[PDB]
């Protein structure tokens, strides 16, 4: 039978407009499918490397690392510290087997990096708003599903765009603008120009821009599933990060 | 020394 293991990465980011970070979150898991004979017992390990939490006594260093993690009540941890392995029976179908969460520098750069450049004519209502999206993935690595949102003054309306690559796309819509880039890959960099006309008031408020997008085959935090294997079967073992909220002030 | 979950 068909066995699932995902390991899945809510990525938060909060940038602010020098391109600092102020804010980063991870919120992990790892999710099982299965549907096993009688007596299956299911051994899962993971990078042999990684520590928990804020040591007082050893401090936190370079490495991959979460800040906290818990357990279904099922996983049997008698291997957890001496070999980060993880032990259980599961039932039918779904189970989460671990959280974990991290709020630190992550071990990677972040994967995506953003150059705006506005220029607003107060004035005649004419808005430039040029961005450039730099993909900062290791360069086999793919970004797929990426959105910019950008929210713009009341009442925007768009005289033109250019953008740098043909398959994106972009259009106003609800207030913001909306720019699809489906072909992002590491060491991408896409751009777009767009020509805004911002009417006087009757009768700011720019950004932030907001990505959100998934990383296939990749962990932000770092940590990975090294085996699953099955005492008594075609596996998947997945990791997957993704966000919906990774901000970055103009 | 872990924490638990049921769901």
């Amino acid at each position: 039978n068909e066995v699932f293991l995902d390991v899945v990465e809510r990525l938060s980011v909060l940038i602010a407009s020098n391109g600092s970070l102020l804010k980063v979150d991870v919120q992990g898991e790892i999710r099982l499918k299965s549907f096993l004979p009688s007596g299956s017992e299911m051994r899962i390990g993971l990078t042999e490397e990684f520590s928990v939490g804020k040591s007082e006594l050893r401090g936190y260093g370079p490495g991959i690392r979460v800040d906290e993690v818990s357990f279904h009540s099922s996983v049997n941890l008698d291997e957890f510290e001496s070999h980060r392995i993880l032990r259980l029976q599961p039932p039918q179908g779904e189970l989460t087997v671990m959280r974990y969460q991290l709020s630190d520098d992550l071990p990677s750069p972040l994967p995506f990096r953003l150059f705006p450049s506005v220029q607003w004519d107060r004035g005649s209502g004419r808005l430039q708003v040029y961005l450039k999206l730099r993909c900062d993935l290791l360069s086999k690595s793919q970004a797929l599903n990426v959105r910019l949102h950008l929210p713009l003054p009341r009442g925007v309306v768009s005289l033109s765009q250019e953008l740098s690559s043909p398959e994106q796309k972009a259009e106003l819509a609800e207030g913001a603008l909306r720019w699809d880039l489906p072909r992002v890959q590491g060491g991408s960099q896409l751009s777009g120009l767009f020509q805004m006309d911002v009417p006087g008031p009757p009768g700011l408020g720019l950004g932030p821009a907001s990505l959100s997008f998934e990383l296939p085959r990749h962990t932000c935090s770092g940590l990975q599933v090294r085996f699953l294997r099955l005492a008594f079967p075609h596996k998947w073992v997945r990791h997957l990060s993704h966000s919906d909220a990774y901000v970055i002030r103009i | 020394t872990y924490k638990f979950f049921e769901q």
